RNA sequence: GUGGGAGAGGGUGGUGGAAUUCCCGGAGUAGCGGUGAAAUGCGCAGAUACCGGGAGGAACGCCGAUGGCGAAGGCAGCCACCUGGUCCACCCGUGACGCUGAGGCGCGAAAGCGUGGGGAGCAAACCGGAUUAGAUACCCGGGUAGUCCACGCCCUAAACGAUGCGCGCUAGGUCUCUGGGUCUCCUGGGGGCCGAAGCUAACGCGUUAAGCGCGCCGCCUGGGGAGUACGGCCGCAAGGC
């Protein structure tokens, strides 16, 4: 119960799960959701439909705090990013700006064998 | 094929070694803080090579960005 | 059908109501190539529709067929070595085919004595929104849309 | 010699931002992670996701390329200092001072060894979870030496253009890097592609020769046994010649 009425929406989309964190304009979170907060347990979380459900659930939780407009921030390349985008877009929440802010290094650390053949 | 406009052709007389001229080096960066390739800038090999180091200097001085964020995705 | 597209067969219209849909339902009723027996069954079922309902049996028939048509089904697909139940829409021809097949099959599951009574009761119950055929439609539209998580495997 | 030029060539010191991890605080709640699917794992001692601050180690995104430099290995943020090679123009100086090179000497990726330090990420060995007929594997969660630094060893490789060095001669076209010039183009040095003559068993090579010649060094003489044995030399050892 804070009545923020305007904040940010971070989307963390990986190939294994999509998780949505709704925060205030300073970044402090309010509510959140993910594929695991919905009934989906295993690989079904890395599904665009699961991402849609997570986005809609986080949006409905933010409705309790009476929030209307959000600023969307996307991080990570994963199946279900655009589906969460389109879920938040038409959810009653006014989407003011969508921004991709995926953290890309300047070739700092050595990846795992899974991500090798690169630097 | 980058048929919109060349940065050099959309510009006049300028110094390629001036790391303090921010408003002219801003044109040579993309929407992100990244340095534009040759197909976008329309510079020569030597020109682009000098531009790279001058942009890096302008970045270290705090004038140009190392990286920006993408909007309207 | 690999080379061609296998154009649909055009059925002859009905001798009574002039509807090709009635003829298709006759054919799904037909057994061992006994057309006259199937026509007897269906037209006696129509005579059962009246004197049990003031509405013409053609309207009840078409409304039941419309109530049985499914909107989405679920087909299997082999992806990544596993087999998934992918939901997808249904073309109108397959809607009609499944509707008539389910109508006949559910009618013959009834405990009624003779065939005309089975078909008539199934048509009436499906028109008013119940029976085994509507149960099949609900089960298919439950399996589909119960696996919404595979909608991106539509193909 | 003079005057210019390009360069991740090398060494030393300093310095910047992104990211990973960890610590502190805020906010916040039931999972995160991971896979074909899972489980170990981590999470109510509050994780993941988000914001801010701090520490540390390592590597430099875009530029960036089929590019550049170096004898090879190899070299990629930025700044300064020290320093090597090289190219062009002038036609100035010396006057055959040249080429090659058995030995010798020095350099020599990675891994490995010694002493000290460092240790974020990764990760042999190893500890587990899966898979499997079994799985001393691939897949997943951890993880030590190591990877990093200083100094000293080690001398190996698909150390590759699988092509020793130098010089001269023998059609061109095209792309490119870098100079000079009467700057459509010409001329010189380097990096590619296609091709004259010619060569090759063929594939292919073809002014960057695998063509035509000359000089000098290295090496080959059927396969296995075998880069093994013995001997010698070198090395702390692994081991190398
Ligand atoms: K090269
Ligand atoms: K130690
Ligand atoms: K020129
Ligand atoms: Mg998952
Ligand atoms: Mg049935
Ligand atoms: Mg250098
Ligand atoms: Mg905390
Ligand atoms: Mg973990
Ligand atoms: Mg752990
Ligand atoms: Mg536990
Ligand atoms: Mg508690
Ligand atoms: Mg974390
Ligand atoms: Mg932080
Ligand atoms: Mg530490
Ligand atoms: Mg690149
Ligand atoms: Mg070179
Ligand atoms: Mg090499
Ligand atoms: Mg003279
Ligand atoms: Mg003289
Ligand atoms: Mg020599
Ligand atoms: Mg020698
Ligand atoms: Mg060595
Ligand atoms: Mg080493
Ligand atoms: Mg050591
Ligand atoms: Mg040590
Ligand atoms: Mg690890
Ligand atoms: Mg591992
Ligand atoms: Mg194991
Ligand atoms: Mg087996
Ligand atoms: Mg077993
Ligand atoms: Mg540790
Ligand atoms: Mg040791
Ligand atoms: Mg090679
Ligand atoms: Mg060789
Ligand atoms: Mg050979
Ligand atoms: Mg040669
Ligand atoms: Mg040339
Ligand atoms: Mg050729
Ligand atoms: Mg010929
Ligand atoms: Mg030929
Ligand atoms: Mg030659
Ligand atoms: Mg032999
Ligand atoms: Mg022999
Ligand atoms: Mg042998
Ligand atoms: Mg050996
Ligand atoms: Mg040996
Ligand atoms: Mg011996
Ligand atoms: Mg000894
Ligand atoms: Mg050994
Ligand atoms: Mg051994």
């Amino acid at each position: 119960k804070r009545q923020v009425a305007s904040g940010r929406a971070y989307i963390h989309a990986s190939y294994n799960n999509t998780i949505v964190t709704i925060t205030d304009p300073d970044g402090n979170p309010i509510t959140w959701s993910s594929g695991g907060v919905i009934g989906y347990k295993g690989s079904r979380k890395g599904t665009p439909y699961a991402a849609q459900l997570a986005a809609l659930d986080a949006a409905k939780k933010a409705m309790a705090y009476g929030m209307q407009s959000v600023d969307v921030i996307v991080r990570g390349t994963g199946a279900g990013r655009e589906q969460a985008i389109r879920a938040l877009q038409a959810s009653g929440l006014q989407v003011k700006s969508i921004v991709d802010d995926t953290p890309v290094p300047h070739n700092g650390c050595r990846p795992k064998k899974k991500f090798r053949k690169a630097s | 094929p980058s048929r919109k406009a060349k940065v050099k052709a959309t510009l006049g007389e300028f110094d390629l070694r001036d790391y303090r001229n921010v408003e002219v080096l801003k044109r040579f960066l993309s929407e992100t803080g990244k340095i534009l390739p040759r197909r976008r800038t329309g510079l020569s090999a030597k020109e682009q090579r000098i531009l790279a180091k001058t942009i890096k200097r302008a970045r270290i001085l705090g004038l140009l960005p190392f990286t920006e964020k993408l909007v309207r995705k | 059908a690999r080379r061609r597209r296998a154009e649909v067969r055009q059925l002859q219209p009905d001798l009574v109501y002039g509807d090709v849909l009635v003829t298709a339902f006759i054919n799904k009723i037909m057994r061992d190539g006994k057309k006259n027996l199937a026509a007897r069954i269906f037209y006696d079922a129509c005579k059962i529709i009246q004197e049990k309902t003031g509405q013409e049996p053609l309207k009840v028939f078409k409304q039941a067929v419309e109530n049985v048509k499914p909107r989405m089904e679920v087909r299997s697909r082999r992806v990544g070595g596993a087999n998934y139940q992918v939901p997808m829409e249904v073309s109108p021809r397959r809607q009609q085919s499944l509707a008539l097949r389910w109508l006949v099959q559910a009618a013959n599951q009834r405990p009624e004595r003779r065939a005309a009574v089975r078909i008539a009761h199934e048509l009436m119950d499906a028109a008013e929104g119940k029976g085994g055929a509507v149960k099949k439609k609900e089960d298919v539209e439950r399996m589909a849309e119960a696996n919404r998580a595979y909608a991106h495997y539509r193909w």
